[PDB]
């Protein structure tokens, strides 16, 4: 997911800009986003939210708007229990499990059901489970006493002022997510939100693995209040952002550093190339217009190519194999953009899959490691050009096996297919540097791949008066069988042709296609 | 400089555009939530109902083996029950909105029984608590604590 | 100077390509190149040569052609003498100087002359001089017994086969220069030519400073034969090149390494960014045509920008000064090309002048030093971004002082002015990466600078049948007072509009403008 | 595959194009060199003559102080004299070419005395040895051994 908020000073017209850009699976049902508009005499909200949710998480209206991205707040702890004498060892003594006999029905193939018993046990930590390898684990989840998640979002996206927004956000009923805010009065804010337990020792990695479940020394009870978490409001740089990277460069220049917070709140790992592009795209551009803001969102730079090709190409050129030399010349001529017509892109991904791992997050192959001191220009270089050239040799083979040739047009293999609509793709893997994301699947027998995850709900809002917003929903607004609103937006997506989001009455009336009068009989 | 004028609905209606995007106008909050529930049921009713079924801890009962691991996970973590607890702790006004939303889903299924997938009809009717249950599962037991990280899969 | 020779295999039509591209002062009289064509019943030569020279050094005809570049062959040794008892200390004993009383006339302002005595002394090393600081120095120049320099070039550029060329080159009468060769039969050759004395100890740096003149241990006598010098013929890479860089990457892949020759023949210092571009422009391109070959010659990439801007820009963006931020955004938007319309180029040079010294050759500011293992991708990075940002602050000031603004169009300040012709400039300093060179002078009171040195005689030849060649002479073919052939080519230079060089009789007859019949009465 | 046919001049002539580029056709080598000398004198006669003057070690004598350092440098290094020595060691055929070239420069100045800069007339006539002297100065005492590197300037 991506998120941008621009202060008036950094824009041409003086109105804050907001980008809603969540990245999620295109198939997982509970991850399906739905677009809607709610108008009442007392409030108005437009935006997307996961199906089943009664409030809009990615909302905006004439006055304000917010967006979210995953921050992976570690709000749960998994403890390794030491089983002993019918209980578990805790502080040298044996404690009894809280035991409850339950039962549940399991549907059979023929439609009937059978009763299955289920014993539910709890240690002082929480519910107990047993892994396949026999490990006994207890999960402790923070915020199980926070019943107001849905109402907090309702009050947040419906706040009449930034102070109301903050007061609502401050309730701590939303257990996770980075949340970005922007309004017509000019305020922009970034918050590393979530319910984080206060811990007396241990960094994030320690609390992410199995924590010892044999000592009260690790049994946390309290949680952190809003003012303890990383937050940025109207920073000197005039913008706020987050592309799933740790909260250490939410703006440029930064307004705090890792040492200013407990080492367990967030990781301090290398920022993805997409997150680096995010920071550059915002900081390097001034006098932004909504149109320019929208064009920057389409960024699809093969940033890793800029960090590796200068070293790889010369090394490949000395190899005697004319195919390796041909691949090197193909890669060298490439403009390093994931465009539909790119003939070098597919080959590059295949090399990267080996150089940086299947998820392109590997760091061991770089010559200069990542550093928070140069957050948008490291890692860099190829540590072992010779080994990298062998990887290219193999990549050439993998590219041919998967796509049929080492130079097939990116957009001929990368396709967005929904029902009967089949259109050329562009942009790609975020870990390769692409800001706009399309996590392409493995190709089929003919080298055709489609998005598994990536751009879903995409919206850009300018908080002018009235506001102006544009958006698109990759997989339509409906997924019911036979609907005409599943594949009716993907063609537009392939041309980056966004629709104007209609909030004003006259606009909606001009666009109405169906009317559903209703009577709510309480 | 002041925002444009806030519109003020005089009747409850949903104005759909050519892309299937619902514009829900309500004379009050409950009406809006009711319309939103109706709209959602019409656009994603099958999967919403199934999801609500799982949040009740009845995925295994309704659909079998493929939903059993989630059932064991939600039951062991007391999700269905805590959902009831969280539902009872809602403010009166917000409980009304949650109830209206649920009523919206039911009304749609009631008016269009042929558009609800057969294997998902058994979930009807949904309640405000089911709405809370799903949100609780999504937030705490999918995003924050996933079965994979605990089970070590 | 630049030099390229392309083998048939690397071209589209199968004919070798040759580039004559000497870089020299635009004003120094003895460095003035003159274009001519000589036809006899027994030979034909076309090309440029320094005025006063009776043979064409940059020549080509229907069969072959050559080009030269400076290699700085250390063919002379300067010895520090230890003066004692009316002579100089040598091997513990005092030797007498060879003394000769001479005299010369010195013209006075009024036109008369006065006689001045001049004593000419020689040690066993050679003629003796005295520096301003009092140091007594003796200069020993190799090859003072090689009277056939002019005839060797004549036989080289007039050779009927590669074997004749080599046999002639093998005479060792030309004391210096890298010499590149190409012919219609398909042979291309690179030679690190010159008369190098055989030495029993010491690397090149040792023999470039003052060598002890008090010991026969350093008195060399013999010189190296052709087969002892770095040479490449029809290498695997299909090309040969040299842009004044040490002879360690004359082709790619290489065919030898420093250890294969005496450490005093050539330096092993970092290759200039222009020399790196040279290697890339050739190795990364295949199936070359004369047109494509010519387009590559116009390369004017600000390579140092690629090696430094990724680190500099983020660091500059955090500085609170809105001018520094503005300069950072200006530099970031720049395509990093020295084009006439570039608004960022001038500022970048000014920063580079501080970052890498006035001649842009400094290496101390880079994060990753140069390495022969990555000859075309190092040095790289900014070692001290903070200090580099201060340098930018100062550069902004220097850019304003010199040009009037931080964003004046490169081609508005960079001008090529000859007589009444005034045209926009493009390309620039070789040490910044520009392959095509124009060593711009300091600006005048209005920010106007012109070339002091750089592109002079530029020619590209395809050895097809008949041959096809194109060329241009920056400062015309005549410099006599009032001539019309001084500034009549610079306008073409500004548009890279090369003239077809006419070698065939009918072509010349079609182009004749003046005829000078002559009678050579021996 | 053979080269096109080599042209064979029937008369000595220089065909100049519109850019002042000379196309020298000679019935033999000496004629070609003579034409080349003539052409060069016409295009760069002033500076060539001055340069030849310096190579004789007479820069100071002809033009004064500004040319004295070079005079001392060339005289001390025995350049003018070695030029005479190298000239005498030329092959007969090549000496003829060098002489023809020199004759070409003289002939031009002889036919166009008003185009030769006044302060440079005193150098005329040039000889084959002057041609060798200049090449020797350029190669060995400008490119290989510069006064700056020896004098330490």
């Amino acid at each position: 997911s991506n998120s941008w908020a621009v202060a008036p000073g950094k824009t041409a017209n003086g109105n804050a800009l907001l980008l809603q850009n969540p990245h999620l699976s295109w198939t997982t049902d509970y991850f399906t986003y739905y677009e809607a508009h709610l108008v009442t005499p007392d409030f108005e909200i437009y935006g997307a939210t996961q199906i089943g949710l009664p409030v809009i998480r990615f909302a905006f209206n004439q006055r304000m708007g917010i967006t979210n991205t995953v921050n992976g707040m570690v709000g749960a702890t998994n403890y390794r229990l030491t089983l002993q004498d019918g209980g578990y060892l805790y502080d040298g003594q044996v404690r009894p499990f809280e035991r409850r006999q339950a039962s549940y029905r399991l549907r059979q193939a023929d439609g009937t059901t059978v009763d299955k018993p289920l014993e539910i046990r709890s240690s002082v930590h929480g519910p107990v489970f047993e892994r396949a390898d026999g490990t006994a684990v207890a999960v402790r989840v923070a915020g199980l006493d926070r019943p107001g998640m849905l109402e907090q979002y309702f009050d947040m996206i419906t706040a009449d002022s930034f102070d109301d927004y903050e007061a609502a956000l401050a309730r701590m009923q939303v257990p996770t997510f980075n949340i970005v805010y922007a309004d017509r009065e000019g305020t922009i804010n970034y918050s590393f939100n979530g319910v984080a337990p206060k811990r007396a020792e241990g960094d994030i990695a320690f609390w992410q693995g199995l924590v010892p479940g044999d000592s009260s020394r690790y049994l946390w009870t309290e949680t952190h209040p809003l003012d303890d978490l990383p937050r940025v409001t109207n920073p000197p740089g005039g913008f706020v952002q987050n592309s799933n990277d740790p909260p250490w460069t939410p703006t440029w220049p930064v307004t705090y550093t890792p040492k200013d917070f407990p080492s367990y709140l967030a990781p301090q790992t290398p920022h993805s190339l997409r997150a680096q592009q995010s920071v550059r795209l915002m900081s390097e551009n001034d006098d932004l217009t909504l149109e320019r803001f929208m064009a920057l969102q389409l960024s699809h730079r093969a940033v890793m190519a800029d960090r590796t090709l200068p070293d790889l190409i010369p090394a490949a050129l000395i190899d005697p194999d004319p195919e390796v030399q041909a691949a090197a010349r193909l890669l060298a001529a490439w403009d390093r953009e994931f465009t539909s017509d790119s003939r070098a892109a597919l080959l590059f991904e295949e090399w990267a899959r080996l150089f940086a791992g299947q998820n392109f997050a590997g760091q061991a192959g770089f010559a200069t490691p990542w550093s928070l001191d140069k957050p948008v220009s490291t890692p860099y270089g190829v540590r072992d050009p010779k080994a990298a050239v062998d990887q290219l040799r193999t990549a050439i083979a993998n590219t041919k096996r998967k796509y049929g040739a080492i130079d097939r047009p990116f957009g001929d293999a990368s396709r967005m297919i929904l029902n009967d609509v089949n259109v050329p793709g562009a942009a790609g893997y975020g870990n390769l540097g692409s800001f706009r994301v399309f996590t392409w699947s493995d190709p089929d027998e003919n080298g055709v791949r489609t998005p598994v995850h990536g751009e879903t709900w995409v919206a850009m809002i300018e908080f002018s008066t009235p506001v102006r917003a544009y958006g698109l929903m990759s997989y339509g607004n409906s997924r019911q069988p036979g609907t005409t609103h599943y594949s009716d937006q993907i063609e537009r997506v392939s041309r980056a042709d966004f629709r104007e989001l209609l909030l004003r009455r006259e606009q909606v009336e001009a666009a109405v296609q169906e009317r559903t009068p209703f009577n709510f009989k309480p | 400089q002041a925002p444009i004028a806030a519109y003020k609905p005089r009747s409850n209606e949903i104005l759909w555009d050519g892309y299937g995007v619902p514009h829900i106008y309500g004379v009050d909050a409950p009406s809006a939530f009711y319309g939103y529930g109706w709209a959602q049921a019409r656009s994603h009713g099958d999967n919403i109902l199934r999801l609500y079924g799982e949040a009740r801890g009845k995925g295994a009962e309704y659909w079998g083996p493929d939903y059993e691991q989630t059932t064991v996970w939600l039951l062991t973590n007391g999700v269905p029950e805590r959902a009831q607890q969280w539902y009872a702790q809602q403010s009166p006004d917000f409980r009304a909105n949650l109830d209206a939303f649920a009523a919206g889903i039911n009304a749609y299924a009631q008016q269009n029984p042929d558009d609800i997938s057969p294997e998902v009809r058994q979930v009807l009717p949904v309640s405000g608590a089911d709405v809370v249950a799903h949100a609780h599962r999504l937030m705490n037991f999918l995003y924050v604590a996933s079965p994979g990280r605990t089970l070590g899969e």
